[PDB]
């Protein structure tokens, strides 16, 4: 649950290792909710899939998740989509019940400053004798 | 704001203009008229997209010649914010001159990306969209429909109503950004995908990728419908070698050639079952290659060809089939034997590099086989495929690897390697050999770009030294020069941090990644970091096996816990998709007040088109000097090639890419002159290389900046951050930084 | 590879080797520069302002000596005497962001005593947790939902940290805050945030001036004092109104009485104009017939404000003088480059720079102007 990194089977706890799966079910859920239409602004599957065809040269071990010599994968992209779920977690929950983009990309340095509009008003000192 | 060049009227969508942005556009000018290629570097704090639309639109809208315009982009983000961009400059336009003009913009791109079916859309891979969306408008569905309705062949709606309207009137004149695009043709019932690839003739300027322009899968076909005359523009072009080499390369493994197997033994079966039932359609194929019809004559322009050209379109022959695949067994006996002799190169026992030339004469030796069929092994492939008319291609997707490899082997002599290494992953209990068709030579796929089209305007924000592209990439420059920042105050404070707090040097070289002192100074580096940026802060690594190396090291030490506290943590992780919703995440936290920071990858998908301004971008923090992996057989090969060739000393070109990929995540800060942020080059190697950065960026840096600590660099980015905060007089950057309608007149004057 | 010690001798001594009145003039000038435009802005008097103050792990930070919790602590003392001089009419509330809660420490009314009484007990407790703006907003939207419509409402945040904890989507807070017409001025200590920026620009009408980061420990007291003075309001926001108020007359008595206000024994006190009830002291609505009492001294003071003084206009040194001693305190003015004259445009009388800053900061009034028989 903390992203501390699962190492070799410890003693752990025989009752609360059986929740183990239910745990990653849980995950599975919560990552599907999570996952939802992006901007197309941010959106990178796009960017990868804009040529389908590409078939270079496959990239070395280092731009890929670290594998074991069985080929079995290391564990570390586990904890790392752990913290992204968390976050995503913590941000979605702030979002209770209880032409946007192209004004982002606009520069507004070059935009016209803004002006205050304060009221102005002059009293007329002519009030009547006592 | 109307303001004219030495014969034309610009408008510009703002009130003001920066001082940069009109030597930039005037520039630009001098360059369409003098012709030639040009390579120009601006500032990434100053406007840029804007400034560049603005001069060309009305350099065509002016001038009698209406030349078109082609704007390429890395990736598609970029393709949507320079839409985006467009959009409101033709807004400005209209507003200023009244009538809205008769001008289109569109932009190229996958079908993935603009598919509306809703079966086909929800595929996972680009490709089997493509088998999907072909096989409902190959037309094969249609004509056996209207043979027989009781058929149960399926169609798709929205490419069979751009049917009843004309081509000129599938979208009303303007700019469509693919949001537009999308909603339109979603309302119309339309296929966007269609419209824009049928557009291309009509739009007056065009936006795709570079894989629309320099991979030839995918770009003799648009190729045939832009202009010869348009205007050529490369945006951020300091990573388009990449591109090139990339675009005829290939990598052959095991499965693969398995898989072949698998393909040509079904596919024999299939030709065997189709010659029982009816044997006629055969023999029409064959007279039409004996008469020396090729795959363009014999295919129609609604069909497309099972297997892409993989070859530039020059190099491919024109010549006839040379008879030995002219049957359909034949060519199966052809290919069989082709891909057993791969199968048996891969049992090599140690690492083998030669050259095309010697592949295909032991091809020959063993396996009596030419050069000149294997030129034909694509070509001749789609056209059998197409003839068996298989609805499933599920299988023989395999042997379209084996065709592509065969054409690319037989046609290129120079500038190309072959290397076979029996250990693809070096840590692994069993070897999995792979051969890899690599292109050392990034000039040949960008060769047909120059000679075309006479102007090309080859732009990006971090681009330097502007000396090596020409080299690097042939081709010849009439102006090339790099634009300093006029600003007011220093929106950027860039740090080469070489040490820690304990006065240790830190560097990230991948041998001693797991070192507790380097690790444990990078960990305090990027917690206190954390505590003073306000809301953004993004992380890049050299490389994502050093990142998980790293990240897992701080999860042990806790340093990660600490970080928690002040921001949330957002990983980039292989999947694309996640990745995505990382970036909102942290989007959102930058703006709501939690703050968050992002670790990436230099080298990433990140970096290539995502623009971390404003909020955003407060402070980046560069974890090592983003090498590549040194021991790599297509590197090491690439590099004696370039120092042969073009006399390029190794270590030079290594820093030359590894700067680069530096600079680019640099300059993703800044948006606009308001805009500041804090640049850290933290690595014990970057002292030495301050020339080698942008000249913008390089300006930026201080000598006392050059070789700092931690302790040093948090103090300084402190007082940095508390300045910044700061209101500016406007007197300061009234009429020097930023320019009004009255101070460009007036420079202008100035000048003559 | 030779080190610094073999180079040479820094010799510290060769670094060492062997127009200031004009310099304060042009300097004056170039600060008389800003407050040479001034024009007569109308302000809201009555205002009510809840005081938010960050109280988190960040005030344990020694950039403000001795911490940040102490100096925030003791100029908000001053700036409650401040604000209440200035302001009579006006109410003021205090709120601290505790253990990522908005903690209330004084109920919005209008005696400095109690706000002062507050703001010292604050002083021991220490500072822990993390700052919520939300939970401070949500508290200061509720405290400012009784005041009365005529009230300008005014939130002064004096925020401290760089991250915001917030349970909700603070985003909607802010646009409630603009439903109900709430400014809002932010004091960061450390450096810019986006939600705060965001906050300032959207409640303040699109004005990006009232999010100030001080730069030094000298700043905070000039960011402090600038907000007792009333802010201007915008031309399409309207509540022009009458309030109803009246002027009760201090009573002598021999014998101690009850007071309505605290039920408590006073000798002294001043009997409502219409419920005839005592009040210890003023200006506080009335506990029974809910006017609110003032003496006629409370509405003087705003009265500056309204009729600003104009800014004088040193003299060219050319042109003759009116005469060899100041019109005002007779002080000669040195002979001296350039004259130390400042003249007002009404009456055109020389005044001296003592004078200058005195008829402008304390004395309300040029003494040409009311000297001068029309
Ligand atoms: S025609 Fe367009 S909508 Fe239909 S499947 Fe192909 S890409 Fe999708
Ligand atoms: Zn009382
Ligand atoms: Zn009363
Ligand atoms: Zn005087
Ligand atoms: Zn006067």
């Amino acid at each position: 649950l903390r992203g501390e990194k699962i190492m070799q089977n410890d003693r752990g706890d025989v009752i609360i290792d059986r929740y183990l799966t239910l745990d990653q079910e849980f995950d599975r859920k919560d990552d599907d909710m999570l996952l939802h239409p992006v901007k197309k602004i941010i959106d990178l599957d796009g960017n990868i899939q804009d040529d389908p065809v590409v078939r270079g040269n496959r990239p070395d071990f280092t731009m890929q998740p670290g594998v074991d010599i069985n080929g079995n994968s290391d564990g570390t992209v586990d904890i790392l989509k752990g913290m992204n779920r968390l976050s995503e977690k913590m941000i979605m929950a702030l979002k209770n019940e209880y032409n946007d983009e192209r004004n982002e990309l606009k520069i507004d340095d070059l935009n016209e400053s803004y002006k205050t509009n304060y009221a102005i008003i002059h009293l007329k000192r002519n009030a009547h004798e006592k | 704001m109307k303001f004219y060049i030495d014969d034309l009227p610009v408008l510009f969508p703002y009130p003001k203009i920066y001082p940069e942005q009109y030597n930039y556009m005037c520039d630009i000018k001098k360059t369409l008229d003098v012709g030639g290629n040009s390579i120009l570097e601006m500032p990434s704090g100053t406007g840029k997209t804007v400034s560049l639309l603005s001069l060309t639109i009305a350099y065509q809208m002016h001038y009698p010649e209406h030349r078109k315009i082609i704007y390429c982009s890395r990736t598609m983000s970029e393709i949507e914010k320079a839409l985006v961009e467009l959009e409101n400059l033709m807004d400005y336009r209209t507003k200023e001159l009244g009538y809205q003009e008769d001008f289109r913009g569109l932009g190229l791109t996958s079908r993935k990306n603009l598919c509306l079916h809703p079966e086909v859309s929800k595929e996972r891979k680009g490709t089997v969209v493509d088998e999907k969306c072909r096989r409902m408008t190959n037309g094969q569905a249609k004509r056996k429909l209207e043979e027989d309705p009781e058929a149960n062949v399926e169609l798709c709606e929205y490419h069979e109503n751009l049917y009843n309207i004309e081509v000129e009137d599938y979208l009303p004149k303007g700019v469509f950004s693919f949001e537009k695009l999308l909603k339109y043709c979603e309302e119309k019932t339309l296929c966007p995908y269609f419209i824009v690839r049928r557009m291309i003739s009509l739009c007056n300027i065009i936006i795709y990728s570079y894989h629309y322009l320099l991979d030839p899968k995918i770009a003799e076909r648009v190729s045939n419908e832009v202009s010869k005359d348009s205007i050529v523009i490369f945006d951020e072009a300091h990573n388009i070698d990449n591109v090139c080499i990339e675009s005829l390369s290939l990598d052959l493994t095991t499965d693969a050639l398995r898989r072949a197997t698998r393909g040509a033994n079904a596919l024999d079966e299939r030709i065997s079952e189709v010659r029982k039932v009816d044997s006629q359609k055969l023999q029409d194929e064959y007279e039409k290659l004996v008469q020396g019809l090729h795959s363009a004559d014999i295919l129609t322009d609604q069909e497309e060809p099972f297997v892409e050209t993989p070859v530039l379109p020059q190099d491919l022959l024109t010549e006839a089939i040379p008879g030995n695949i002219r049957r359909a067994e034949h060519f199966v006996s052809f290919l069989k034997r082709l891909i057993e002799y791969l199968k048996t190169r891969m049992k090599v026992l140690h690492v083998i590099s030669e050259t095309p030339k010697s592949f295909l004469q032991h091809l020959k030796q063993l396996t009596f086989i030419e050069r000149k069929p294997l030129r034909f092994c694509s070509e001749r492939l789609s056209l059998l495929v197409r003839t068996l008319e298989v609805t499933e291609v599920e299988d023989f997707t395999a042997l379209k690897d084996i065709a592509t490899f065969a054409t690319l082997i037989s046609t290129y002599e120079e500038g190309f390697l072959l290397i076979i290494e029996p250990y693809e992953i070096e840590n692994a209990a069993v070897p999995n050999p792979i051969m890899r068709f690599t292109c050392l030579d990034a000039s040949i796929a960008i060769k047909p770009v120059f000679e075309r089209f006479s102007s090309v305007i080859i732009t990006s924000g971090t681009i330097s030294p502007l000396d090596m592209y020409p080299r690097m990439l042939n081709f010849k420059t009439v102006l090339q020069k790099s634009y300093a920042m006029t600003l007011a105050k220093k929106s950027f404070l860039p740090m080469i941090i070489t040490k820690g707090s304990d006065q240790v040097a830190i560097s990230s070289r991948f041998e001693i990644r797991n070192d507790p002192s380097i690790v444990r100074n990078y960990g305090s580096m990027l917690v206190e970091f954390a505590k003073i940026t306000p809301d953004g802060m993004v992380v890049f690594f050299p490389s994502y096996l050093y990142m998980e190396s790293i990240v897992s090291m701080w999860q042990t030490m806790g340093i990660l816990d600490e970080v928690w506290k002040h921001k949330l943590i957002l990983v980039e992780t292989p999947d694309a998709q996640e990745t995505s919703l990382a970036l909102e995440t942290y989007r959102k936290a930058c703006s709501n007040g939690r703050g968050a920071i992002l670790l990436s990858v230099a080298r990433g998908k990140v970096s290539e088109g995502i623009d971390f301004d404003h909020q955003y971008g407060r402070t980046v923090l560069m974890i090592g000097i983003p090498f590549q992996y040194t021991e790599s057989r297509i590197l090491k090969a690439r590099l004696e090639f370039m120092r042969e060739n073009y006399r390029i000393r190794e270590n030079d070109f290594l820093s030359f890419d590894a700067m680069r990929h530096a600079a680019q995540c640099l300059g993703r800060v800044l948006r606009g002159k308001d805009d500041y942020g804090v640049m850290v080059l933290a690595d014990r190697r970057f002292s030495r290389k301050r020339s080698q950065l942008p000249k913008w960026i390089a300006q930026g840096l201080s000598d006392a900046d050059l070789n700092l600590s931690t302790d040093m660099a948090i103090s300084n980015t402190k007082q940095f951050l508390r300045t910044m905060a700061q209101p500016t007089d406007p007197k300061d950057q009234e009429g020097v930084s930023v320019w009004s309608y009255e101070d460009l007149i007036k420079h202008q004057n100035s000048r003559k | 590879g030779g080190y610094a010690w073999e180079d040479e001798i820094k010799r510290s001594w060769d670094l060492v080797k062997v127009a200031s009145l004009v310099a304060s003039i042009v300097e004056a000038r170039k600060k008389r520069t800003a407050k040479k435009n001034i024009t007569p802005y109308q302000r809201g008097i009555i205002r009510s302002l809840i005081l938010t103050l960050d109280c988190s792990e960040a005030m344990l930070e020694k950039d403000l000596r001795p911490n940040r919790h102490a100096m925030i602590i003791q100029y908000a003392i001053d700036f409650v005497h401040e604000f209440f001089d200035q302001n009579p009419i006006s109410q003021m509330g205090i709120i601290i962001m505790r253990n990522g809660l908005a903690q209330l420490v004084s109920q919005v009314s209008g005696n400095p005593q109690d706000h002062i009484d507050a703001l010292k007990s604050i002083r021991k407790q220490e500072p822990k947790g993390n700052p919520s703006l939300q939970n401070a907003l949500e508290m200061a939207r509720g405290l400012l939902l009784p005041v009365p419509a005529h009230c300008t409402r005014e939130v002064l945040i004096v925020f401290g940290s760089l991250s915001t904890t917030d349970p909700g989507d603070i985003h909607q807070t802010i646009d409630s805050l603009v439903s109900e017409k709430i400014r809002v001025k932010v004091l960061g200590l450390s450096a810019q945030v986006a939600i705060c920026k965001e906050l300032c620009k959207a409640t303040n009408y699109g004005d990006e001036s009232f999010y100030k980061i001080l730069l030094d420990e000298t700043h905070l007291k000039e960011l402090f004092n600038e907000a007792v003075t009333p802010l201007p309001v915008n031309k399409i926001n309207k509540g022009f109104t009458l309030v109803k108020m009246g002027f009760p007359t201090r009573i002598f008595e021999d014998t101690p009485t009850f007071c309505s206000c605290h039920s408590k024994l006073v000798y002294g006190g001043y009997f409502c104009p219409n419920c005839h009830s005592k009040v210890c002291s003023l200006p506080t609505v009335c506990p029974c017939c809910d006017l609110m009492l003032i003496l006629s001294t409370h509405l003087a003071r705003s009265y500056h404000h309204l009729m600003p003084l104009k800014t004088f206009a040193e003299v060219p040194t050319t042109e003759k003088f009116r005469s060899e001693d100041c019109f005002s305190c007779q002080s000669r003015f040195p002979i001296l480059l350039t004259s130390s004259r400042y003249r007002c445009e009404d009456c055109k009388q020389e005044f001296c720079v003592d004078c200058d800053v005195f008829i402008h900061e304390i004395l309300h009034n040029c003494p040409g102007c009311e000297s001068k028989p029309v």
